[PDB]
Order: structure tokens, then C-alpha cells, then sequence
């Protein structure tokens, strides 16, 4: 290196904010992208440490380049004020969230090269800068069905298949974190459904990626179930378990509209049916006429089943005859 | 998680049941915009309580880094600033020893 | 409860940094008007 | 030589994460104490610093009452 | 293909040694250790090869 370049990069990484503001002021000569043993130039070093004032005095030169590589590194830490502090540079001027603008060397980029920031920070599940990247129109591709047959599809098989699959996983993981579930989408109960299935459905497919699919519809059933476990009173419980009870149509005899619930447990969700929430729903289902049973012992339930069994016949005798009817409405109820 | 498979099995049983279907047994079936607000409101109480559960994680080597530098940055600040307060000020007495 | 002792050390910065800077700014406006009575 | 030049791309690669591994270890007792030093010895250089810049300061102004 | 060779001279090491075993055996598993994590920042066909 060089004497003048080593005491920039010495005072860029460890906060020295005078010497560089002076430097950069006072020497005409120094270039702002002079990297160190590890390739990495002031900008970088400023980011990695969290130095927002370095940063900003750095982020107004003009000829500073890694701009974008160190947007994504102060994604991946953190660092909220100097993420927001990079995003205010013009090279992000109305997005570019969506060609070597990453590269963190001459050669190579410190991420997956299909790792957006907005993927990188959907992976990190920082709120604070999902909810900023997503207000500036920042969002995750939806990556093409596994078989698809299209041409751009079709041209990423054939250049690299090991780089395309990563991709794939990439997008996936960015889309079941519980950040860019809850922040992207007005209803993400339904939304982490769908998606669980997806990602369950996709682990069969691909074996090679099998353990991959299986974690992130785990995280998806992980978040409609911590989304469910918040709720604390009965319109709260109903609005996650039922879903827009003004627009559902109705639940047969006055129940509340299963529908969503069937769909849970077709995706086995497994925890957000078993839930105490839930369970209580269902278990006033159940018990639908019989409010006195639900408290009663095992003891008396069996011989109750006991004394139905005596006298069945004439249940199904009165079912016949008057199937409206105080009998005919209680034998109706799931628990009978 | 033996407690959340037996609760599901017998949900499922129960989904059984809840459909009108079938009532008489075996031997005698042969004879014949609030919504969107609460939404708003539980994803709000969802961001708060996943921020305060990533507050409750280790704090690592990495964050105490940051918060050593923090350190070091504010003593370089603070000790230049300092000394260029007094180059200013003792500037101002010379120009003041030279009037006399 | 680290987070509470970094926003600990970042208010320290801004009174500290505000502080000096107020101490200047007052002290070399009473040299002003020192340098105009001359 | 592009062997070379991806083993290079490789090994900077591996020596980030591994970087990135050890940062994400628990903090110690001993870490925190190196931390606890800093503040410590801040603390000695501030107050030097400000009764020196007022003990030079307080000079010039007695030779300013001197003169008066 | 240093690591590699590393590790298999550790490993003879480790028998020709009993009192040293635990300690050849624990070398010789951070060259496998560092062999395999060095593949597994591999991220496209080229660098896999
Ligand atoms: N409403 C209702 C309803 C009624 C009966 C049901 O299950 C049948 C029952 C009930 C008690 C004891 C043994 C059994 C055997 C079941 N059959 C059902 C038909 C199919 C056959 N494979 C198994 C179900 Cl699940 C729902
Ligand atoms: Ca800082
Ligand atoms: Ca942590
Ligand atoms: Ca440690
Ligand atoms: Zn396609």
C-alpha cells in the first residue's frame, strides 16, 4: 500500500471522522478506492464497523465506488441509519432493489449473485429495512413453477444449473420469513398457507433441496401460528382463525365458517390447529347443543354412550319422526 | 411434540363429525371493513413482539464490536474537537497579546 | 440490554458534541466583541 | 489460469465467513472487560484534556489581567 | 490439496502416536472440517469443479 492510502483506511475503519474529513478535504491525490490487505475500501471498512458520519462523508464523493456491495453489507448487519444513509446516494434513486453494481472486488460479489436487497433483508428479517425497501417498491420475484418450460427458465438451466436452483432457494427463503410476509401482503394468514403448501409441495419435488423446502414451510407454519398466538380476544381469535367473517359466507347452522380451518388442516399446519385458541373454537363446535356434557367426567360420557346404546332404537325412531324437533336438533350435534 | 400430533388427529376426527352428512348409525342408515382493521392491528403487534424476541437473543461478538467502536470513534471526536477548540481560542489571545 | 448501553453512549455523543461546540461559540462572540473594542 | 483466479475468489470468500462465524461467538467477560478498559481510559484523557486547555487558558487571561 | 494431505498425515499420526491419539485425530478433523466448508461457500458449477 501507500503511506497516505493506509492512514485513510486506518482512520476510515476505526471512526477517526476528523482525519478523514480532512483527508478527503485536503489531499487531491488520494483515491477514495484504495482497498486494504482484504480488498475492501473505505467505504466498506466505514460500513462493516457502523461509522454513520464516516459514512455519509464518504457517500457524498462522487467517484466512490462499491456503493451498492456496501448498501448489502450494512443490509446484512443491521445498521438501520446507514442503511437509510446509502439508500439517499443517487444510484438508488427510485429503486434499484429489483450488472456488477454488487461487486464487492474485481471479481465475484460478497453475496449470491441473485441476492437483491430486498432478499437480503427479508433473509435477515430486519423490519426496519423490509418496510423501507418495500415502501420503495422493492419486491421478491416469485420464482416459475419447477417444471417451466419457458424460454428464461430454460436459458438459466442451461448456463448454470447449480447457480439457478440456488436462486430458486434464495427467493423462497426471502419470501417465508415472517418480515416479508407480515409487511408485503394484506392478509398474511392466508398468504403463509398458500405458501407452506407451496414450499411442502416443492420439497418432494426437489430432493436435492428437500431439507431447504421442508425448513421454510416449517417458518411459514411457524408464523401463521405466532400470528394466531397473539390474539386476545374472541374477534381477534375469529379474524385469524375464520378469516373476514363479513365476506365469508356463513358456517352451516350458525358455526363459524371452516373453511379456513379445512384448509389448515389439509396443509397439516399441525400447530395452529393444535393451538389453545383453536382448540377452543372447535371444542364449542363439538359440544354445539350440549352445554352440560362438556364439563361432565369420562366416567359419566361413558355411560352415556352406554344408555344411547340401550336406547338407540328410539333415537332413530324420534330422528324419523320429528327430525325438528328438541331431540332432532340435539342428535344433529357433532359430539352426538 | 406427541401433545400437538394427538391434537390434530383428533381435530381431524372432529372435521368428521361436523359436516350435516350422515346422523343414524350403522344398522339404521339401510332404511330410508373490520376485518382489514384488526388485521392492521394484530400485524403491528406482530412486528413489536418479533422485534422484542430479537431483543431477547445474545448479544454476540460482533455486536460488541459495534458498540467498541462506537467508543472509539466518540474519543477521536471528542479529543480533536478539544484541541481545535483551544487552537482557535489561544489563536484569538495571540492576536490579543499582539494589540496589547 | 446492550442496545441500552450503545443509545447510552450515542446520547453522551450528542451532549458532549453540542456542549464544546456551545462553549466556542459563546466564548468567541465575547472575543468578537473583545477584537471591536480593541 | 483460472484455477488460480477461483481459488483466490475462494479463499477471500472462506476467510469473510469465517470472520463473520467468529463475530457471531458469545461475548466473554474477558471481551467486555477490553471494553470497560476503553471507557476508562477515555475517561482519564477527557478530563486531562479539558483542565489542560483551562489551566493554559486561565494563564493567558492572568497575563491579560496583568496587563490590564 | 493441502488440507487433504494434512489430514491423511494427521491421521497416520495419530496411530503411530497413542499418547498424542485424541490430539493427531482432533488435527486431522479440522482439515476435513476446513476442506468441506471450504466447499460449501461454492456457489456456481465452476467453483463446485
Ligand atoms: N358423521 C359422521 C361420521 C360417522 C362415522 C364415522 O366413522 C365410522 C365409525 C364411527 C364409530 C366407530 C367406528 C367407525 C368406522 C368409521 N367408518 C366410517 C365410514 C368409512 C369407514 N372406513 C369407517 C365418521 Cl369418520 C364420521
Ligand atoms: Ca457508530
Ligand atoms: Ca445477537
Ligand atoms: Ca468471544
Ligand atoms: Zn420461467
Amino acid at each position: 500500500l501507500s503511506i497516505e492510502e493506509e492512514r485513510f483506511l486506518d482512520a476510515a475503519e476505526y471512526g477517526n471522522i476528523p482525519v478523514v474529513r480532512k483527508m478527503l478535504e485536503e489531499c487531491h491525490s488520494l483515491n477514495v478506492n484504495c482497498v486494504d490487505y482484504m480488498g475492501q475500501n473505505a467505504l466498506q471498512l466505514a460500513v462493516a464497523n457502523e461509522h454513520l458520519e464516516i459514512t455519509e462523508l464518504l457517500l457524498k464523493k462522487e467517484n466512490l465506488s462499491r456503493v451498492g456491495d456496501a448498501l448489502l453489507l450494512a443490509i446484512s448487519k443491521g445498521y438501520v441509519r446507514i442503511v437509510e444513509a446509502i439508500l439517499s446516494h443517487p444510484a438508488f434513486a427510485e429503486g434499484k432493489r429489483l450488472d456488477d453494481f454488487y461487486a464487492y472486488d474485481e471479481d465475484g460479489t460478497r453475496f449470491s449473485h441473485d441476492v437483491t436487497p430486498i432478499i437480503l433483508a427479508a433473509h435477515c428479517q430486519e423490519y426496519e429495512i423490509v418496510h423501507t425497501l418495500l415502501r420503495k417498491g422493492a419486491r421478491i420475484e416469485r420464482p416459475h413453477d419447477y417444471f417451466c418450460k419457458c424460454n428464461d427458465c430454460n436459458q438459466k438451466q442451461k448456463h448454470d444449473s447449480f447457480s439457478h436452483s440456488r436462486s430458486r432457494i434464495n427467493a423462497y427463503k426471502g419470501l417465508a420469513s415472517p418480515a416479508y410476509l407480515s409487511l408485503s401482503s394484506e392478509d398474511p394468514v392466508m398468504t403463509a398457507l398458500e405458501l407452506s403448501n407451496e414450499l411442502a409441495v416443492l420439497a418432494n419435488i426437489e430432493k436435492e433441496f428437500k431439507n431447504d423446502y421442508k425448513k421454510l414451510s416449517m417458518q411459514c407454519k411457524d408464523f401463521v401460528v405466532g400470528l394466531l398466538d397473539l390474539c386476545r380476544n374472541t374477534e381477534e381469535v375469529e379474524a385469524i382463525l375464520n378469516g373476514d367473517v363479513e365476506t365469508l359466507q356463513s358456517g352451516d347452522h350458525g358455526r363459524p365458517n371452516l373453511s379456513r380451518l379445512k384448509l389448515a388442516i389439509k396443509y397439516e399446519v399441525k400447530k395452529f390447529v393444535a393451538h389453545p385458541n383453536c382448540q377452543q373454537q372447535l371444542l364449542s363446535i363439538w359440544y354445539e347443543n350440549l352445554s352440560g356434557l362438556r364439563q361432565q367426567t369420562m366416567a359419566v360420557k361413558f355411560l352415556v354412550v352406554l344408555a344411547v346404546a340401550i336406547g338407540l332404537p328410539f333415537l332413530a325412531l324420534i330422528y324419523w319422526f320429528a327430525p325438528c324437533s328438541k331431540m332432532g336438533k340435539i342428535m344433529r350435534g357433532p359430539f352426538m | 411434540d406427541a401433545d400437538v400430533e394427538w391434537k390434530f388427529a383428533r381435530a381431524k376426527l372432529w372435521f368428521s363429525y361436523f359436516e350435516e352428512g350422515r346422523t343414524l348409525p350403522v344398522p339404521f342408515n339401510l332404511v330410508p371493513r373490520q376485518y382489514q382493521k384488526i388485521m392492521k392491528r394484530l400485524i403491528k403487534r406482530y412486528v413489536l413482539q418479533a422485534q422484542i424476541d430479537k431483543e431477547s437473543d445474545e448479544v454476540n461478538e460482533g455486536e460488541l464490536k459495534e458498540i467498541k467502536q462506537d467508543i472509539s470513534s466518540l474519543r477521536y471526536e471528542l479529543l480533536e474537537e478539544k484541541s481545535q477548540n483551544t487552537e482557535d481560542l489561544a489563536e484569538l489571545i495571540r492576536e490579543l497579546g499582539e494589540k496589547l
